[PDB]
C-alpha cells in the first residue's frame, strides 16, 4: 500500500554530482528512515544512508564527507545526492524504508525498483593492445590458448577479429570490463591446437571506430 | 566486508535449494532481488516469514552461519538473494548474493585461463593478469585472487557472466598490478568458486 519510486536512470559526468529523489505513496512521512542503498557487481549490495522526518540523517563511514540526503514532508519525497562520482560509483540505486528503532533486527521494506546510473568519462581513447602469449609447451593433441589484451579505450565499443576473419573456430572476445578509470579492456582468445604453434600465424586485429584506431598484433609463443 | 555467499546454488525442477551466509554474528535477514524489480524480504530473525511470502521459504542459524531454504523451488523463485546482518560501525552489511537456478541444462564447471603480464605491457610501466572464465553453467562464479597465498582485492575487475554461443556462460577478471609488485611477489593466483568446485590458476614473474 506504500510505494516509493526513484527518479529514472541516467548518466552522470565523471566528477559531477549524482543526484536522485524518491517520492514515496501512501503512509506517513514519520515514523521511518528514509533510506538510500546501491547495487553493484564490484561492491554488491551496500547502504549508503537515511534520514528521520526531523532531517536527522545517518550515513555509511564509507561515503561520508561526499553524501548527503535531505527529505520533504510535505512533498512525501527525499533525495540523494553524491558528490565526486567515479566509475566505481556505477550502480543501480535503490531507496527504501525502515521502521524507526532498534536496528539490530530490523529490514528495509517498500523497497523502489531501482534507478541505473552510469557514470561516464568524456573524452576518446584509442586502446593499447598487448599480446597474451600461449606457452611453447607441447600437449600430446592438446590445445594451447592465445590473446590479445585491449586496454584502457573509450567510449564502447571495440572489435577484434582474428587473421582478417580467417580465423573463427575456437575464438571467443570477452565482454569489456570498466576500470576506476572510466576506460574500458578487453580481451579476446583463441584456442588452437597446440602443434599449430610455430606453424600457423596469428594475428589479433582490433577496431577501435571511435578514435578511428586500428590495430594488428601478432601473437607469439613466449620466447 | 561482505558475508560470504556461495555464488550459485542450483536445483533440478522438483528439489530444495539451500543458501548459506557467513561471518553474521547477530540475526540474518534474506531480500529476493530480481532484475528492474523492487527487492523484497523473504525471511528476517533467521526463520521468521512476513506475511505474502509462502510456506516453502524457511530459515534456519547455527553460530555465525545462517542457511535460508526454499522447498520445491519454483521458476517464481528464482533470482539473487542477498542476506544481511547489523553491524556495530557499518550499520548494515550483506552478503556476496547468491543465484538461485532451476537448472535447464546440466551443471558444468568452468574452464580457468590464467595470463601473465605480457613484456611490452611491462615495457609500457604497467602489469595487468588476465583471468577468462568459461563454459560454466548456471552463469553465476565468484573470482578470489590471491598475491602468493593472500587475497587482494585492489585492481580487480570483474565482468558479469554472460551467456557464449554454446549456452553456458563466461566471464573475465582482470587485475592491475605494477610492474614492481608483479616482480617482487613468488606468484599471483586466479581461484574461480562455482558451486562445489574451485578452479585455481597461478603464475609467476620470468
Amino acid at each position: 500500500q506504500v510505494q516509493l519510486q526513484e527518479s529514472g536512470p541516467g548518466v552522470v559526468k565523471s566528477s559531477e554530482t549524482l543526484s536522485l529523489t524518491c517520492t514515496v505513496s501512501g503512509g506517513s512521512m514519520g515514523g521511518t528512515y528514509w533510506s538510500w542503498l546501491r547495487l553493484s557487481p564490484g561492491k554488491g549490495l551496500e547502504w549508503i544512508g537515511y534520514i528521520f522526518h526531523t532531517g536527522e540523517t545517518n550515513y555509511s563511514p564509507s561515503l561520508k564527507g561526499r553524501v548527503s540526503i535531505s527529505v520533504d514532508t510535505s512533498e512525501d519525497q527525499f533525495s540523494l545526492r553524491l558528490r565526486s562520482v567515479t566509475a566505481a560509483d556505477t550502480a543501480v540505486y535503490f531507496c527504501a524504508s525502515l521502521p524507526r528503532g532498534q536496528l539490530v533486527n530490523a529490514y528495509f521494506r517498500n523497497w523502489g525498483r531501482g534507478s541505473l546510473v552510469s557514470v561516464t568519462a568524456a573524452s576518446t581513447k584509442g586502446p593499447s593492445v598487448f599480446p597474451l602469449a600461449p606457452s611453447s609447451k607441447s600437449t600430446s593433441g592438446g590445445t594451447a590458448a592465445l590473446g590479445c589484451l585491449v586496454k584502457d579505450y573509450f567510449p564502447e565499443p571495440v572489435t577484434v577479429s582474428w587473421n582478417s576473419g580467417a580465423l573463427t573456430s575456437g575464438v571467443h572476445t570477452f565482454p569489456a570490463v570498466l576500470q576506476s578509470s572510466g576506460l574500458y579492456s578487453l580481451s579476446s582468445v583463441v584456442t588452437v591446437p597446440s602443434s599449430s604453434l610455430g606453424t600457423q600465424t596469428y594475428i589479433c586485429n582490433v577496431n577501435h571506430k571511435p578514435s578511428n584506431t586500428k590495430v594488428d598484433k601478432k601473437v607469439e609463443p613466449k620466447s | 566486508y561482505e558475508l560470504t555467499q556461495p555464488p550459485s546454488v542450483s536445483v533440478s525442477p522438483g528439489q530444495t535449494a539451500t543458501i548459506t551466509c557467513s561471518g553474521a554474528s547477530t540475526n540474518v535477514c534474506w531480500y529476493q532481488v530480481k532484475p528492474g524489480q523492487s527487492p523484497e524480504v523473504v525471511i528476517f530473525e533467521n526463520y521468521k516469514r512476513p506475511s505474502g511470502i509462502p510456506d516453502r521459504f524457511s530459515g534456519s542459524k547455527s553460530g555465525s552461519t545462517a542457511t535460508l531454504t526454499i522447498r520445491g523451488t519454483q521458476a517464481i523463485d528464482e533470482a539473487d538473494y542477498y542476506c544481511q546482518v547489523w553491524d556495530s560501525f557499518s550499520t548494515f552489511v550483506f552478503g556476496s548474493g547468491t543465484q538461485v537456478t532451476v537448472l535447464r541444462q546440466p551443471k558444468a564447471n568452468p574452464t580457468v585461463t590464467l595470463f601473465p603480464p605480457s613484456s611490452e605491457e611491462l615495457q609500457a610501466n604497467k602489469a595487468t593478469l588476465v583471468c577468462l572464465i568459461s563454459d560454466f553453467y548456471p552463469g553465476a562464479v565468484t573470482v578470489a585472487w590471491k598475491a602468493d597465498s593472500s587475497p587482494v582485492k585492489a585492481g580487480v575487475e570483474t565482468t558479469t557472466p554472460s551467456k557464449q554461443s554454446n549456452n553456458k556462460y563466461a566471464a573475465s577478471s582482470y587485475l592491475s598490478l605494477t610492474p614492481e609488485q608483479w616482480k617482487s611477489h613468488r606468484s599471483y593466483s586466479c581461484q574461480v568458486t562455482h558451486e562445489g568446485s574451485t578452479v585455481e590458476k597461478t603464475v609467476a614473474p620470468t
